[PDB]
């Protein structure tokens, strides 16, 4: 599309997220999600092929049925309270009727199914944004409303998304669906400490997104969405393949890496409040989202892969646009442990 | 109740009329023996129907003319008719209204 | 009371219809569209039977953008005709989990 | 909870004004004219104790008013005043602007009976004040006693005693 | 302990008024030369990402980087020993108020105290 | 999550229609005003566990005003009553529930 | 009860649909439902959001959709006691939107236009 | 002023219905701030009494707020009545 319409489109996004942050009106909140499906949907579709139309369809009839069933919430609430602005929900029906539709806003176990058809149905860029911005907004509303929320629901759907995750990880080959499952289990883990403590919550996500934007600014830089075309990249820039081995590893959760502080202090937290078998299970099941990307690691930089002759081309030519804040990423996302006491900024 | 009779009314004789049209020639005795999909045309009823969103917006006016605060009322009124225009000549300049 | 829960009852079978899905992607917008007139209903009710006079801006903003919606879902339904020929549901089994 | 007290059928019991719309609408620039303090008295209690059971006898003096001020009509201007509302009567909307000539007797007639002068555009909308013996309500909301607030604690700020105390930092 | 809704917060403030009685990070802090080591890492990935000699490709990149980093390193460093002198100073004072919760345990000598022993044989 | 901005600026961006009894155009007031005026002031600066535990009769009160459940069933109490005694045959209605009274103005 | 059958009807209405029959029955039914709707809105006072129903929802939204289709192949009880002076309440309501929801309109206004931008950018095709 | 000029005579040629379009919404943007009557809009629409005027009680230390709608204290209309 135009250049101009095309910031114009970003720029509405970002302002429909921005007006859910800021409104203290159901409604005001309602219209944000409003603007920013309406705004969404074109850049899903920027480069015009049956995959990508097919994967705004589903987002869209995804997100229109969580947001009647959120307005069928808010009426719910209204009619047993006169009550607009967002703070307890006064109703059991209504609050699992509101957590219902921004889990499936979120893409949380069971609803789960839209997010790695739409990721691969899209290019990269549309799929950066759809698994980092796109997830501020009903996380923002659920960390308002955390008080409210019936603990057993939260923790079954946060449980069923990190097993779905792990579980779905395993058995891909394309990387933008390793990244769905991958952002599945991340939710999972962030959505399993809301009851406990919303700092956790927002922790995790910048955490999550600093190593998403890390691996996509990758991926887009080594312009491979499959793993055989990835297992290619060493032969022209080993450097890039390094990098995404070391932000691999610490996406998997180990230690000394920035990836470890989340679960660690998720886990510290839950322990504080008597559960202990929780938070056991998640690490568990955190080893698989771990072992899928140890694989992706031996097949990029671990191991030598064959290459093609007419490779030897692209050594004569450098990447004419590089992308800004690549390096600050990468180091956000391996080497931030020594500065796990700034939380308490309240970030 | 008399707005609920009219329409029965009028409906009952519509009814009564079109029934005695289709069944008065009945009774004697006769011989008795695709793809193309304009997109122009679903472009025009969706520009329609964006519009008509726009009046619906623009309906209240006649009672929004007494409320005291009557330049926040006129701005806001001329604000919204400014940005109608403004989604009439878009659509216009990118030759949405081409035949 | 009674009228309330008839109206509730009523967004309930459409957003069963919408799930069911049998076929014709337009069926599953037009559920979408009944969901929306139910709360239409809903809300207009409740804001008239309390007097909040305030809120009756809010029946109309809703209407106003779930329109929206329905213009965003029909493009959208047309483009998928435009690549198949019908809008069959099954035919959007490109993308897979 | 609590029994809902209600006066007795004979409390509620006062000569009834008898006359239609029209006929109060005829008249109703001069009723406001001269029964202004009763009913203002009235509508200052109504306002102010927010009960319909704390204002029966200034209901009753209301209505004492409009029938002496109906007797005084009846007795001095009779005839102009039927023809007025008569007038008034036809009309599906009951508007004034139809026939004021019939109006303008009506007013000569008064102005040389009672000498009633009728009140002028913006004077029946305005504020006025009310002098009344009925002491104010203290409580009219019926309200019970606000909770306490939090302690509000306050002080100088010290550093965290050995910092931030997570696991093995010592900062 | 979610000091979100704690009385008399401004919505939007990095850093209070009151924060300003507390003594600032030091400028050899610790924590502030790892902030420089981080922008340092940054610049060296830079360098290493472009194509260019790692070490010593662009000075004034690097100074920038490194700059940066130790710029937004000191203020957060601020917060948060502001956000941690808060936590404290509500804990002794709820410790304070509430004496029937936080009562003093008679002290008792080992002498007077029978603990069972385990012999490990 | 939430950023008020409306609170840091002094907007009043949406605080205008969040309740019933916050300046309504004309000055219509609510159905239930009083309700809704006690139960904020009984809440206000209070925090959300203590306005629950401690504001619980006001609330009571309010939702009771907004869906008038008690009053309907003590109505449907008296009416069914009503409708046994007159099918048993010993309470008949008087003039006034029947259509036969003298009407007031 | 006529409230009451009203909402029978709607509940009946929505049954109908949602079995989803051949989209343009489909279609007929939600108008038929519709219609009910707006019945029940103007039977409760309602008068300008129910004519609001009749006008946008069904002459404009579902109008559009056939248009598409056609391409292809215990009441009574809790009213008020007094009366609204002399005017409609629910008019004055409704006009405050350029009074009171200035925030409304900006932010409706944005979205209508953005919607108008977004569909031709995704009809355009290419 | 010389391309302004050119401009607007061609457009008024073989475009005018937009000429006549865009003068008349400038106009109508414009005009309302510059002129006077707009204040005796709002005053007008001040002056129509929709509620009823509640009293005040009096404490004796009201001289503006007057005890009879005939009393030459409050607001008056005389100015509506000769616009
Ligand atoms: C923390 C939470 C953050 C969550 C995630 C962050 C969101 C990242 C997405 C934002 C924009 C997308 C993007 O920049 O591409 C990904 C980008 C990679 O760049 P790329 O892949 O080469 O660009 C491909 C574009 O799609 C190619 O598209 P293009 O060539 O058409 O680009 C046109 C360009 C140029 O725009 C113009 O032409 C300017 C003209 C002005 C238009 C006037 C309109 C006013 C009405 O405008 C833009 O790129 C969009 C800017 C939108 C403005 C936002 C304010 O990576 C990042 O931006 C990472 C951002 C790091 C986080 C944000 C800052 C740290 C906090
Ligand atoms: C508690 C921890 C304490 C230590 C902290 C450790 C981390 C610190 C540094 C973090 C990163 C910053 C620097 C790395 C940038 C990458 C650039 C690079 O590749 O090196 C090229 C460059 C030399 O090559 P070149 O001739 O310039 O150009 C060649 C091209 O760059 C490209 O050459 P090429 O393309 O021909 O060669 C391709 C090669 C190139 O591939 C790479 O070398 C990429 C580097 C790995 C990715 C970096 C990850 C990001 C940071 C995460 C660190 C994880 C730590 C956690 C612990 C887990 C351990 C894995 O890739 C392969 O061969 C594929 C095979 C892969 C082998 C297995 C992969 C394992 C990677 C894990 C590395 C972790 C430690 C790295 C230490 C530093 C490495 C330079 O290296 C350097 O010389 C710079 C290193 C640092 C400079 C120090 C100078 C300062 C001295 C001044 C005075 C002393 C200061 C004291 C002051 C007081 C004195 C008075
Ligand atoms: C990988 C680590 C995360 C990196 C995050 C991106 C880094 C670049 C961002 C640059 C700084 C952004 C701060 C914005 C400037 C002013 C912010 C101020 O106006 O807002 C305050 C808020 O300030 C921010 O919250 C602090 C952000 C600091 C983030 C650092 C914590 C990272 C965790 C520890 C890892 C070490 C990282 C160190 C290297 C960068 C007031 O917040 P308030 O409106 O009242 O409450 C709303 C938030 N609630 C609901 C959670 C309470
Ligand atoms: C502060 C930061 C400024 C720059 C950042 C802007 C961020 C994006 C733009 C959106 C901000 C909207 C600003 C207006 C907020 C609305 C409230 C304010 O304007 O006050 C109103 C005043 O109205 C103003 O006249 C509104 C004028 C603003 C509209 C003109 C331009 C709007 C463009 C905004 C961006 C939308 C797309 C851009 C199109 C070009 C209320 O009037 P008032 O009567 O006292 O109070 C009503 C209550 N009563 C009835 C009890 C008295
Ligand atoms: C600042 C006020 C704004 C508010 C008022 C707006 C009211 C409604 C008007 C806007 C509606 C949409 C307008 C869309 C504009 C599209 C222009 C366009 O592209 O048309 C050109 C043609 O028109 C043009 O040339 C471009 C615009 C020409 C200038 C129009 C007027 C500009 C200003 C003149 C008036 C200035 C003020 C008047 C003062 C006079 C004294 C009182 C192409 O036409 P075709 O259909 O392709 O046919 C061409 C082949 N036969």
């Amino acid at each position: 599309m135009n250049p101009i319409i095309y910031t114009t489109l970003i720029m509405t996004v970002m302002s429909g997220t921005m007006l859910v942050m800021i409104s203290s009106h159901w409604l005001l909140i309602w219209i944000g999600f409003e603007m920013n499906l309406l705004a969404m949907i074109p850049v899903l579709m920027k480069n015009f092929n049956p995959r990508a139309t097919e994967a705004a369809t589903k987002y869209f009839l995804t997100q229109a049925t969580a947001s009647m069933m959120l307005m069928m919430a808010i009426i719910i609430n209204l009619l047993y309270s006169g009550q607009w602005t967002i703070t307890k929900m006064f109703n059991p029906v209504a609050m699992t009727m509101m957590t219902m539709a921004l889990a499936m806003k979120l893409g949380l176990s069971p609803f789960h199914f839209w997010v790695p058809e739409v990721t691969q149905g899209i290019s990269l860029q549309a799929g950066l944004l759809l698994l980092t911005w796109q997830k501020l907004a009903p996380l923002s509303v659920l960390c308002q409303i955390s008080q409210s929320i019936n603990p057993n629901l939260m923790l079954t759907m946060a449980m069923l998304s990190i097993l779905i995750g792990g579980w779905g990880g395993l058995n891909q080959t394309q990387l933008r669906k390793i990244m769905a499952y991958s952002s599945i289990a991340h939710m999972g883990w962030m959505t399993a400490v809301l009851p406990y403590n919303t700092t956790m919550t927002i922790l995790n996500l910048l955490i999550y997104i600093t190593m998403t934007l890390a691996m996509f600014m990758l991926l887009i830089h080594s312009s491979a969405t499959t793993t055989l075309s990835l297992s290619h990249t060493w032969n022209k820039m080993p450097v890039i393949t390094s990098l995404m081995m070391v932000t691999l590893l610490s996406m998997g959760g180990l230690p000394p890496l920035s990836g470890f502080m989340p679960k660690w202090m998720i886990i510290q937290e839950m322990t504080k409040n008597e559960s202990i078998i929780m938070p056991t299970l998640m690490a568990m099941t955190a080893l698989l989202n771990l072992y899928f990307y140890m694989r992706l690691a031996y097949s990029s930089s671990l191991t030598m892969f064959p290459s093609t002759n007419n490779m030897k081309m692209k050594w004569q030519f450098e990447h004419t646009k590089q992308m800004k804040l690549l390096p600050t990423m990468i180091v956000l996302s391996t080497l931030v442990l020594p500065m796990t006491p700034a939380l308490s900024s309240l970030n | 109740m008399n707005i609920m009779l009219t329409l029965l009314t009028n409906v009952t004789l519509a009814s009564l009329l079109v029934l005695i049209a289709f069944w008065l020639p009945q009774l004697n005795a006769y011989s008795e023996k695709r793809l193309p999909f304009s997109m122009k045309f679903f472009l025009v009823a969706i520009t329609f129907l964006l519009f008509d969103l726009e009046i619906a917006l623009l309906l209240p006016l006649p009672w929004a003319s007494q409320t005291n605060n009557l330049k926040t009322m006129l701005t806001m009124a001329l604000f919204l008719l400014i940005l109608l225009a403004a989604s009439l000549a878009y659509e216009w300049t990118q030759k949405g209204l081409e035949w | 009371p009674l009228v309330y829960m008839n109206i509730i009852m009523a967004f309930a079978i459409a957003l069963a219809g919408l799930l069911m899905y049998r076929s014709h992607l337009m069926s599953s917008l037009l559920c979408l569209e009944g969901m929306m007139l139910s709360l239409f209903i809903m809300s207009t009710l409740i804001i008239l039977n309390t007097h909040f006079t305030l809120a009756n801006m809010m029946p109309i903003i809703l209407l106003v953008f779930a329109a929206c919606e329905a213009a965003l879902g029909l493009s959208l339904l047309v483009m998928v005709s435009n690549t198949y020929g019908t809008d069959y549901v099954q035919n959007l089994n490109l993308l897979q989990c | 909870p609590g029994i809902v007290e209600l006066p007795t059928l004979e409390d509620l019991k006062v000569q009834e004004v008898k006359v239609s719309s029209s006929v109060l609408k005829a008249a109703a620039h001069h009723y406001g004219a001269q029964c202004d303090k009763p009913n203002k008295e009235f509508m200052l209690c109504r306002w102010e104790e927010k009960d319909p059971r704390r204002c029966l006898e200034e209901g009753k003096l209301v209505n004492q008013c409009a029938l002496d001020f109906f007797r005084q009509i009846k007795r001095h201007c009779a005839e102009p005043f039927t023809e007025y509302w008569t007038c008034i009567d036809y009309s599906g909307l009951q508007l004034f602007r139809h026939c004021r000539k019939q109006q303008a007797k009506f007013d000569e007639c008064v102005l040389d009976k009672l000498g009633w002068v009728r009140p002028d555009l913006g004077e029946l909308s305005k504020v006025t004040k009310v002098k009344t013996d009925r002491p104010l309500p203290e409580n009219p909301y019926h309200s019970r006693a606000r909770p306490e607030p939090n302690p509000e604690a306050e002080g100088d700020l010290k550093p965290a005693k050995h910092g931030s105390r997570l696991f093995f930092w010592t900062m | 302990t979610m000091m979100s809704g704690r009385p008399g917060r401004v919505p939007l403030q990095f850093l209070p008024n009151e924060a300003r009685s507390l003594p600032p990070p030091k400028l050899t802090d610790p924590r502030l030369v790892y902030m420089g080591f981080l922008g340092y890492c940054s610049g060296l990935i830079d360098n290493a990402i472009r194509r260019r000699p790692v070490v010593s490709a662009g000075l004034h990149r690097q100074l920038l980087y490194v700059t940066s980093f130790v710029f937004f390193g000191y203020y957060l460093l601020k917060r948060q020993d502001y956000m941690y002198a808060l936590r404290d100073h509500d804990m002794f004072a709820y410790v304070k108020s509430h004496p029937e919760d936080f009562p003093e345990k008679d002290k008792k000598t080992y002498g007077e105290i029978l603990e069972e022993f385990h012999p490990v044989r | 999550p939430f950023f008020d901005v409306q609170k840091r600026l002094g907007l009043d961006l949406d605080r205008w229609m969040t309740i019933q009894s916050a300046e309504q155009p004309h000055k219509i007031p609510g159905r239930c005003h009083a309700f809704e005026k006690e139960w904020i002031e009984c809440a206000h600066g209070i925090g959300g566990i203590r306005a629950e535990k401690e504001c619980k009769i006001e609330f009571d009160d309010f939702v009771e005003c907004l869906l008038r459940q008690k009053t309907m069933k003590r109505l449907s109490a008296i009416k069914r009553q009503r409708d046994k005694l007159i099918k048993e045959g010993k309470y008949t209605p008087p003039p006034h529930h029947l259509g036969k009274e003298d009407p007031r103005p | 009860y006529i409230a009451f059958i009203l909402s029978t009807i709607f509940v009946i209405g929505f049954v109908g649909f949602s079995s989803k029959p051949s989209p343009i029955y489909g279609g007929l039914g939600l108008i038929v439902s519709g219609g009910v709707g707006c019945g029940i809105v103007l039977n409760f006072g309602g008068s300008f959001l129910g004519l609001m129903v009749f006008l946008i929802y069904l002459g404009g939204m579902l109008v559009v959709f056939g248009y598409t289709t056609a391409m292809a192949t215990g009441d009574w009880v809790i009213y008020d006691t007094g009366d609204s002076g002399f005017f409609s309440e629910e008019a004055m309501g409704i006009a405050a939107l350029y009074s009171y929801g200035t925030w409304l309109v900006i932010v409706t206004g944005w979205s209508l236009l953005i919607g108008v931008v977004v569909i031709m950018e995704i009809t355009r095709g290419n | 002023a010389g391309r302004i000029a050119s401009f607007l005579k061609n457009a008024w040629a073989k475009e005018p219905v937009l000429v006549a379009s865009f003068a008349i919404g400038g106009l109508a943007i414009i005009l309302p701030s510059l002129s006077p009557y707009t204040n005796y809009a709002i005053r007008i629409n001040r002056a129509t009494p929709y509620n009823y005027p509640v009293p005040l009680r009096d404490d004796g230390n009201m001289p503006d707020v007057p005890s009879h709608p005939q009393d030459p204290q409050g607001p008056s209309l005389e100015w509506l009545k000769n616009l």
